[PDB]
């Protein structure tokens, strides 16, 4: 019923910004369930939430990361984006986007397939 | 829309709603000017134009002859600013100074925005089409005094202009001179458009508007300042949408009983209503007759609302174990019903009445247990309590459950006394 | 940012029993999550408020426990019951910090 | 009407009464098709079918620019049902293909059956009086763009026959697409009668509803669907009556109080309103909005009626020694008040209140005494409690009186709290 | 106007308001003569006239197929009231003898004065336009049984001769043979105006009540006797209002909450509303929709009235060291509100509210404090207690304080039950 | 003011079904008291009920004789007849047609002259 | 179907007490009627729950007792009071047997 | 803003009736505060209430005093009057008209300058 | 018609205790008013309930006490503090009468 998709380029050259977009199919965001929300998995360590943006418009960040993070959703087009600023050799990593879970105020329960940025050469 | 049945309370809570709130009020000023229709008489015996004079000439003397239950509480109050509002800044216009300056402004023009004395900016509108008609067609027409003249068009052409005065003289007559809405009459589309472009807020809100201008008007409504001369002067008080797509949610109950030796224990939210979400503001909207949905988006009254704490939404996921007072009804008395929700339907049925739902393409699906029970629109299409049936919604959205002991079933109830009318959930149950 | 402490791998045969253990530095109540992810795949939200289940979650995956004492059971293993479960703290956002990763892998 | 005046608690049960409830909701879809309207233009100056295209096409476009107090609960309960079934439906004829459906249906007939993809069969009606008009006189008459044609015909046709449509877009406009009745511009007499034999119930409802049609009229309602191309597409969600002739009756009470050592006690029963019997059903309809005497027969609403338990109609009996939760309001202030009933009348008054009957031939008869007094319509016709009149009814029926010591009296009030708003009886007194 | 804010519970008492007071209700009958209709029929196709035609017998057929919380128990009181004596009247007339009575004692006049067989003396009107219409001009224009004839002035004539008949059917049928409100075709000005002249009481009142016509129109109401031969008879229940000129008082509260401790302990007084004096008695008027204010007088209806005792006053001087057990409400949560006064506005607010005041100059004046505070309108314009803007009135008149230690801080509340909805004060605080 | 009284056949054949009726005059019964009822007094014993009639339509039968009983009850007519079959030896007596008392939930206040059938040969 | 067992007749002059008492086998509560009857005329409802007097009825009709003691009495014998005078029971319908029947005659 | 102001006769001759006037400028009589009130002051002891009247029409005299005051008021023309009959020589004093304080239900916060009748031969 | 006993003058120099008893019949409770009058003046409204002071009066006039002892005092004496200042009597109308008066002057 709800997939979401994750989309964006594919071949980012070093030393750019980070951009990243999300989809939701057989569903609405502007009345989704909320909290668009967003995640990287670097490789060696885990998984790191980066930060979220409601039906309305709040936009809760990383404490340690909310300087370069803007994440901002459209109702209208029924996707939720993302851009990170300063990228560096520790942000090479598979990033997620997902739906919240609303039991108390938050949790996951649908995640996207995954958009990873290959650099060969 | 997500809907999430809190099986704890029997409750549901549906959020997905954009906030449509009223901050202010916006007068408009009309001088709905009859012309010197007082001096001419029809002396030929009965006729439609007679007829139409004579309506019109008692239409305008008859105008001068004329002038913690929180659901209570907030609706009092708003009918209070509403009426307060519009009598104050009549007053302030009733004064001849303010008149004659309305008047003088509106003068080679047919809209101006006029200051004042009080300090207030208000908008005036001349509705001058039956004064020109009465002043060039009709008073030409009927001169000498005869009123059967052979003409049946220029009748029918007093018939149509002054319909929309003799509309508002009925209106306010009936009333005593205020209207509870506003009529096509007191203020066309044209007109309330025109209001909406020149109200002082941003674009989104002018759009919103500009899109919802009849929800404006059943908002709306209208007052009489006076006759003066030969015109009515009435006004006005539009709704000012001042905030725009914000969060809202909708919270349902239904008696959440519990049997044991043969004896029951119910309670009931009685926090139930809308609730919106304001710059960290958590504003509670609970009498009925404010607060309208249209699709996605909620039209409330801010007048009508009550500041509540931001905790408040605590009662939403651990109204056991929260620190806020929740509200709750209480009782021993098993009530049974179904208390719809706008994606499913709470069914609360037991002993002696027998649920089931079904469907339009088979009667009867399945027989319903003992207990609270959370009928989802994808599952069925109508329920049923004893002979008594109930159509679901057909709203799509995805439909949630959270799992958990009700507290009906969970605590020991107080012995005495059970039956509470509204009080907090402490001294009911675990007390 | 903050350390716990948890074994790096766990084998075990079908039927046995799986537990898993999440530490927290400050304080969770009851604010956990548990995620299974299989290699190159995405989480799997399985058990919300580290007690209640996720609709349409095998029966086997529980979690219990007052007082003190917290962990995640696995009673009845299953051939797609071998991969890498993390657990989730959102206990006063925005820290909300995944776990290092739980692997359980056939001897 | 039997009326049994019962001494123990100040009240009286008024039984005799033929059930006619509401059972469904039977919908009828029209199509006010209004023609190429928007296409004609005037070009020669102001004139009656320019005023009358002008009205038109702005209601047009406004149109494109639109879309436990168990008495509140049930009311609540009863208005949250019929809006949710009547947008539920127009839900399910807004699709596009459902609306071509019904429009092939209507194509070549005024009236049919259609089977809506849903699964539930809705009638439908074409209203195209209105189009065929601005079709073939209207467009052939305003040819070129000239509307001051000579003929007034015409205009004043013009006139009756938008009638209709003018008034359906005021009423929707001004509500807001949704009409709170059935005017008799949504739904003639005539097709009011059509649909009421089309509704899918037995010989003797219909033949009920085809005589109580008007209260049909009073209890149905209409929504609006939308706009498509040049065509009104509405409905009419009407009640479907399928029980009539049933037993009901109607409790009410008044302060039944007592001074002793100059302190008084007051009661008042809470399960007043009216009751009905439906098959080992007793059915509560506590809120006071949709129950309506018309003679022997009561209209009331099966949605907002609440399933109360058999045993109940025991507090009418021996609501002192009954194991029931007989409900009643406590108190310790006296108030001194006449309540009507159908037959009679029961006077409170206590010290400070002076009590008198009287009729029209001789002003006053005697002085009532202290305490609660059922005055028989027989006996007089008007009675006072300090300049305040109160004029019996003259409905005939054999009145009764059931001796025995009031509860006020005869039990000692809990001390504290006495002041109970909504509680079982058992509280109160005898604690 | 004397504005006293009695800080000791956060209420303003304003008086200098004089009573108008409903005493009674007048009949007044009318037979709106229709004439031979259903015998004239059209048989040349359509037509104005056979769309008149048409209407009217519609309209006549369809009208042959027709016919303590002191606040709920007042007006439904109130309504019983009304409806009981309207319908008892109606009962006296629908005699097939006292018609007959009727239309003899009006065969030769217009207005005669007959004593009803039931004792009561009801003035009676005939509206014989319509039949006079139909039977002189009508009735030979349409001869043969042509209604396609060329003049079209006899078609607008009939159109606006049964213009009030249609009205009247039209309203009849949508509310059921009784209509709320008084419209101007159930009775024109001049028609009231005789009523008013006719009524039986003094020339004081007979004066106000002529210079308060239309409020008189809105309190009144009507009622559909039937259809006897071709003659519609309904009658018209007018207001007598038997008093005027007296004393009488409106009194406004607000929470009056007051922390300690981080907690809160809230009251609120429940005996808000209109009061009024008459010879010695005090009378209440609790309910909210039958006391509207006019200026400087007050119209209220005594039959929604409860009779209060004297001392009841004293509530308002030493609330606190009173033997009259005053009302109010209670709890534990604060809630923040502006509680509009005729004169002023108090403000509420508690930790989590801003409060500010202002004008239309500057928006912003000053910073209010925590709890309960009196706005003087000579002071200020607007006040806002978080984006919430109330506008405060602009009557004139001298404003006063009554300096005292609030009760909510001065004492102790009851540990349990805190909250009561509506008791003794004497339950809440120092128990 | 209410006066009940017995109507039908005096001469009934011995075999044949038992027919009884009975009427209220300065009164309704679709709206009178209810519980139009019935009764018999055989010669030997006492007074027995056999049933009743509801203004609606409610219709209670003696347990021991409601399997012959049908007591109609006509609010136009106001008249509430009785049918009685299987007559036997035993059934000779005097019926009484009554109206209830309706205090608690019934009692006898009204009764009618009685009509009874004369078998001589 | 049930027996009860009473006086078959009584005697007295006028003025007398008289007094009559009627048997139940199940259970009465308040559910008891009171009928007089004259030979040839059909019976009059005096007392309906057994200590309600009928309208337009005289005082002497009256009864009194509680606990498991409930008796009628008539204390001021008038001439017209000679009659038969049955009981009813309304506890559980359709059982609503009348008594045998009590006669009065003057000695 | 409000000035009570009391007029009448400075030539009152002996044994005639007593006549006294008081009006209010800045304000109103009908809605005014209430209980216009009146007052005089007998050389040799103090001040003495003789009456009042309410801006309805309420009038409370004095009860050694009632039997000769008739203390009317006028709310059109704004003006509360006082009439007092049987004047003597113990009558000859100083009268003021005042407005009251409704505190609890009454007490005086508006004075008159005083009209006082001098007697000269 | 009631008489009281009060001092008939008092002296003092500026800045003095002043202090003024006003005596009653039957029963004041909290209906006295104070008022102060110069000579060729009208009495000023200082006072109501006896504790309540009206808007705009200096603060050195307060009234105190409690049970049986009331009393009006004037702490800081003022130049246009010397007048005669009666008290009146508000209890049960239409008995309203004023005291005698008393007048301060300086020495
Ligand atoms: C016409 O009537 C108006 C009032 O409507 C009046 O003021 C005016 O003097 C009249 N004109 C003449 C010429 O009498
Ligand atoms: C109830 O839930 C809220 C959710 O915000 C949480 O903050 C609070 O601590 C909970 N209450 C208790 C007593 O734990
Ligand atoms: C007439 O107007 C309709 C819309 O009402 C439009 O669809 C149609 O194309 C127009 N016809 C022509 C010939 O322009
Ligand atoms: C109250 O009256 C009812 C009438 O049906 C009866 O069944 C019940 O037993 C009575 N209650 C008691 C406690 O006897
Ligand atoms: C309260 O004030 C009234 C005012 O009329 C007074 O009569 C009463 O004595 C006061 N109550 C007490 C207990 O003193």
């Amino acid at each position: 019923q709800v997939q979401l998709q994750e989309s964006g380029s594919g071949l980012v050259k070093p030393s750019q910004t980070l951009s990243l977009t999300c989809a939701v199919s057989g569903g609405s965001i502007s009345s989704g369930d909320s909290s668009w929300s967003w995640i990287r998995q670097p490789p060696g360590k885990g998984l790191e939430w980066i930060g979220h943006v409601y039906e309305s418009g709040n936009t809760y960040y990383d404490p340690s990361l909310q300087s370069r993070v803007t994440i901002s959703v459209d109702r209208s087009r029924n996707q939720f984006s993302l851009k990170l600023t300063s990228v560096t050799v520790a942000d090479t990593a598979v990033y997620y986007c997902a739906r919240e879970g609303n039991y108390g105020w938050d949790y996951f329960d649908y995640w996207g397939q995954g958009t990873l940025v290959t650099v060969s050469s | 829309l997500k809907e999430s049945y809190l099986e704890e309370s029997c409750s549901t809570i549906t959020e997905g709603y954009l906030s449509v709130l009223r901050t202010g009020w916006y007068t408009n000023v009309f001088t709905l000017e009859v012309g010197d229709v007082e001096n001419l008489t029809c002396a030929d015996g009965p006729s439609l134009i007679k007829t139409e004079l004579d309506l019109t000439k008692s239409a305008l003397r008859e105008l001068r002859t004329c002038s913690f239950v929180l659901g209570a509480i907030a609706c009092g109050v708003a009918t209070a600013a509403a009426v307060t509002a519009g009598v104050a800044i009549a007053k302030c216009i009733r004064l001849e100074s303010e008149v004659t300056a309305i008047k003088n402004c509106l003068k080679k023009t047919n809209e101006c925005v006029s200051t004042l004395g009080c300090g207030v900016r208000v908008l005036a509108t001349a509705v001058r089409e039956l004064k020109d008609f009465v002043s060039k067609n009709l008073t030409r027409a009927i001169n000498k005094n005869k009123c059967d003249i052979p003409d049946l068009k220029m009748a029918v052409s007093f018939s149509q202009f002054n319909r929309r005065f003799l509309n508002v003289v009925r209106q306010f007559s009936d009333n005593a001179g205020i209207t509870p809405a506003i009529s096509k009459d007191l203020m066309t589309d044209a007109e309330l458009a025109r209001a909406i472009s020149n109200m002082p807020t941003s674009a989104g809100q002018i759009k919103l508007m500009l899109e919802n201008r009849c929800m404006v008007r059943r908002k709306g409504f209208g007052i009489l300042i006076g006759v003066y001369g030969s015109s009515v002067i009435y006004m006005v008080q539009l709704p000012i949408f001042g905030v725009i797509d914000t969060p809202c949610w909708i919270v349902k109950a239904a008696p959440s009983c519990s049997e044991k030796k043969g004896n029951y224990a119910c309670l009931l939210r009685e926090d139930q209503g809308w609730y919106c979400q304001n710059a960290g503001s958590t504003v509670y909207y609970p009498c009925e007759k404010d607060c309208e949905t249209r699709g996605d988006h909620v039209f409330c009254d801010t007048a009508a609302g009550i500041n509540v704490a931001e905790q408040s939404k605590e009662c939403n996921i651990n109204i056991s174990t929260t620190n806020y007072p929740c509200k709750v009804s209480c009782g021993r008395h098993p009530i049974s019903m179904v208390a719809l929700s706008p994606l499913g339907a709470l069914v609360a049925c037991y002993k002696g009445v027998s649920c089931s739902i079904g469907s339009n393409r088979v009667g009867i699906i399945k027989q319903l247990n003992k207990g609270c029970s959370y009928i989802t629109n994808q599952d069925a299409d109508t329920v049923t309590i004893d002979n008594t049936v109930y159509q679901l919604s057909k709203v799509e959205g995805e439909q949630h459950v959270i799992k958990g002991r009700p507290v009906s079933s969970s605590f020991d109830p107080v012995k005495f006394p059970q039956d509470q009318f509204n009080v907090a959930l402490d001294q009911c149950f675990e007390s | 940012d903050i350390q716990m402490t948890s074994p790096f791998s766990l084998s075990a045969s079908v039927g046995d029993r799986v537990t898993i253990t999440c530490r927290a530095s400050q304080s969770i109540n009851s604010y956990l999550n548990w995620y299974q992810q299989k290699p190159g795949k995405a989480p799997r939200l399985l058990i919300y408020a580290a007690s209640s289940l996720q609709s349409g979650v095998p029966s086997r995956f529980r979690g219990s426990g007052s007082g003190t004492d917290f962990a995640l059971t696995i009673s009845s293993l299953q051939p797609e019951d071998f991969a890498t479960y993390y657990c989730q703290q959102s206990y006063r956002p925005p820290s909300r910090t995944f776990g290092q990763g739980t692997k359980v892998e056939m001897k």
